[PDB]
């Protein structure tokens, strides 16, 4: 990982700071408020 | 709290010389000049 | 650390930061030199004997 | 995605006490950090993931290839969790415990 950050194949002695270079692409969730507030669609669509 | 919200990639690295070793440095300086 | 500061955890933001590239390497390396100079400052000020 | 809030993070149970009307939550840096679950009305805290980087202690590549790794300030009873070492390759987990 510190070979990748320096972009060199030989690294001298000392302390370095590496990048992340690691990944774990996760899933997603979407929570939005409870749906209740129904419509009078049944009234217009269903009748006699 | 002081450094809580500022972990958006910013960090405050601690000094390499701690406060007690600097105290011994100053103690040596003061113990050499008085003798 | 740029990948954290300039934008939070996000794949495409880092992907497009790759195009800019070396500014970050120059910016991180700019601050480090400062930190090492601070340590050297304290070392040379206090450690005479 | 809560109530039109877009972001990335890890959600955990929180401790702050809101008001009956207040919903969001903002920190000093003016970013969302606490969000109330729309359906069941508790409070969840948002924390960053993916610890950005570590510091490797290595000698010259002339001598050898064994290295040490320093974690910045983290108490290491949870570095297997903080690093998320479970998903790492087995080579990394040598330096994880
Ligand atoms: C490895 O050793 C050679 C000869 O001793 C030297 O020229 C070179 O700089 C060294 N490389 C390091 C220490 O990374
Ligand atoms: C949504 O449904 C759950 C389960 O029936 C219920 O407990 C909750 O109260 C509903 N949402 C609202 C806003 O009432
Ligand atoms: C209308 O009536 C039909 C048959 O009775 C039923 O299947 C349907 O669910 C009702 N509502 C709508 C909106 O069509
Ligand atoms: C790290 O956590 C353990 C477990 O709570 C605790 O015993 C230890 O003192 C902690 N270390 C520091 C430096 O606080």
């Amino acid at each position: 990982e510190t070979k990748c950050t320096l972009k060199s194949f030989t690294v001298e002695k000392g302390i370095y700071q590496t990048s992340n270079f690691r990944v774990q692409p996760t899933e997603s969730i979407v929570r939005f408020p409870n749906i209740t507030n129904l419509c009078p669609f049944d009234e217009v669509f269903n009748a006699t | 709290l002081i450094c809580a919200q500022k972990f958006k990639g910013l960090t405050v690295l601690p000094p390499l010389l701690t406060d007690e070793m600097i105290a011994q440095y100053t103690s040596a300086l003061l113990a050499g000049t008085i003798t | 650390d740029c990948t954290m500061y300039i934008c939070g955890d996000s794949t495409e933001c880092s992907n497009l930061l790759l195009q800019y590239g070396s500014f970050c390497t120059q910016l991180k390396r700019a601050l480090t030199g400062i930190a090492v100079e601070q340590d050297k400052n304290t070392q040379e000020v206090f450690a005479q004997v | 995605n809560f109530n039109g809030l877009k972001g990335t993070g890890v959600l955990t149970e929180s401790n702050k006490k809101f008001l009956p009307f207040q919903q969001f939550g903002r920190d000093i840096a003016d970013t969302t950090d606490a969000v109330r679950d729309p359906q069941t009305l508790e409070i969840l805290d948002i924390t960053p993931c993916s610890f950005g980087g570590v510091s490797v202690i290595t000698p010259g590549t002339n001598t050898s290839n064994q290295v040490a790794v320093l974690y910045q300030g983290v108490n290491c009873t949870e570095v297997p969790v903080a690093i998320h070492a479970d998903q790492l390759t087995p080579t990394w987990r040598v330096y994880s415990t």
